[PDB]
């Protein structure tokens, strides 16, 4: 019925390790880039 | 012209059993300027002595105990002299300009200073509220406010951050105390060095000073200068927006060497590159500094300036412009753009120009005699001696095209800048962004 059955789940296997490598990589770009936001601090000073 | 340079007198320095440094520059001119120049400022200051290097200044005028005040400014008047001075972040100054035939006099009257102030608790008090106004003053010159707000963030943290100025709760709060233990702490000989230029005959000079300069440095601790505490550089911003106001201004910079790094030449033959524009100028024809060009043909800019402002061990490399609320992007990104040309593909016909620019203001530098004594002033405090135009010459009359690149790239390349924006900023980007306008995608 499905004769790719292995090459699909060896296949699956390497995906999954990618999701885990990949996924974090991005996840740390993401947070490297918006820590400039996260970081931030605003304050209102008028003159009085 | 190099013979000119050569046949320039050579600058005369000795120092004192005491500590203070005497050296000047000798001319035929009548008149001339002598100053001591104290390694003081507010980087010295601390979090609740911060503002007094200042509330300084503003007493070291009106008199001394010897003579009070309607005599010292009626001796100075009286004379023809012009006492007039400063205090930076690590550098503050009193400087005299007579007919150098009160060389003598002068040198006294800077002593009774630098030594003796009335600190009349009756003057500060006034003091007081001046500076509280005329800092309300320096507030709406955009054009500095930026420039302390760069500090404050360039350094965050550390003792540069502070400006020079001091925050208002201080200047209404510092003590008749705090000011003499500012005074007594800081003004030392060691730390002060005594620079004139004009018609002087150095010894006379040192006689003098040897004479009124009657210090004398019993501990090993008198006779040391201490060294500064090393300050943070943090690649951030800060901005306090504000469409209120005309315009933005915006200034952004990368740590600088510090006055000793030899670099610093390249590094200034740099900024000659690129230079600075003024709508008022002539010359959307300018020379290679296409920031001028491009912030011509498309109105950029009012006008932008780079500077390499350094001290002891630190500095800010960077440039600062002003423009309509709705130009600021295009303006930057053309900039910061030309700090990437610059440092990835910058071409000898360039440099060569370059040079002969800053040799122009090399020597224009030194334009006078009060000027000359800010030199040797600056010179010896900062640099340890004196640096002659005939070698500040070969310094930059050396930097090739590919020394600049060198250089910039390894102060600007993939650096993280600091950058203030006060104004109707809003169309300036947010950091990642001129971050990444650091690395060229060559």
């Amino acid at each position: 019925a499905e004769p790719e059955h292995d090459h699909r789940k060896r296949m699956g296997l390497k995906m999954l390790l990618m999701m885990g490598l990949l996924v974090p990589l991005v996840y740390y770009m993401k947070r490297h880039k918006w820590s400039v936001l996260k970081s931030r601090k605003l304050a209102y000073r008028p003159p009085k | 012209y190099a013979q000119a340079l050569q046949s320039v007198p050579e600058t005369q320095v000795s120092q004192l059993d005491n500590g203070v440094r005497v050296a000047s520059e000798q001319s035929s001119q009548p008149t001339c300027t002598v100053g001591v120049w104290i390694d003081a400022g507010s980087r010295y200051e601390s979090e609740k002595n911060n503002g007094a290097g200042y509330f300084l200044e503003h007493l070291a005028f009106k008199g001394t105990k010897n003579r009070p005040q309607n005599a010292l400014e009626k001796e100075v008047e009286s004379m023809g002299a012009h006492l007039n001075a400063y205090s930076s972040r690590e550098h503050t100054a009193y400087y005299i300009k007579a007919l150098s035939k009160d060389v003598p006099k002068a040198v006294e009257l800077l002593a009774d200073i630098v030594q003796n102030c009335s600190l009349e608790d009756s003057q500060i008090e006034k003091e007081r509220d001046v500076i509280v106004r005329e800092l309300q003053e320096n507030d709406t010159s955009m054009r500095e406010v930026v420039f302390n707000y760069l500090h404050a963030t360039a350094f965050q943290g550390t003792g540069l951050a502070q400006s020079v100025e001091g925050p208002s709760e201080n200047i209404r709060k510092l003590s008749r105390a705090d000011l003499t233990e500012y005074l007594s702490t800081h003004y030392t000989a060691p730390r002060m060095v005594l620079a004139a230029a004009g018609g002087v005959e150095h010894q006379q000079l040192l006689e003098l000073a040897q004479k009124h300069f009657g210090g004398v440095p019993f501990t090993y601790d008198d006779d040391a200068v201490p060294t500064l505490s090393k300050c943070r550089f943090t690649g951030s911003q800060i901005r306090h927006r504000e469409d209120g106001l005309p315009l933005a201004h915006v200034a952004i910079a990368v740590e600088g060497p510090g006055w000793a790094h030899p670099d610093l030449v390249a590094l200034q033959v740099a900024n000659a590159i690129i230079g600075h524009y003024d709508r008022t100028y002539g010359g959307g024809l300018h020379s290679s500094s296409p920031l001028a060009s491009i912030a011509v043909t498309n109105k950029l800019c009012q006008s932008f300036q780079t500077f390499s402002i350094c001290y002891s061990e630190t500095g800010l490399f960077g440039f600062y412009f002003v423009c309509d609320r709705m130009s600021i992007d295009d303006m930057m990104f053309v900039l910061q753009g030309q700090w990437m040309r610059l440092c990835t593909s910058i071409s000898e016909s360039e440099v060569l120009r370059g040079k002969n620019f800053l040799r122009n203001a090399l020597v224009s530098h030194l334009d006078g005699t009060t000027p000359v004594c800010e030199d040797i002033g600056r010179e010896l405090l900062t640099y340890g001696r004196r640096i002659p135009l005939e070698e500040w010459e070969e310094r930059l009359a050396e930097v090739d095209a590919r020394m600049v690149r060198e250089v910039c790239s390894k102060y600007i390349y993939d650096q993280c800048p600091a950058v203030a924006g006060p104004g109707p900023i809003e169309q300036l980007p947010d950091y990642n962004r001129i971050r990444s306008g650091m690395f060229w995608l060559r």
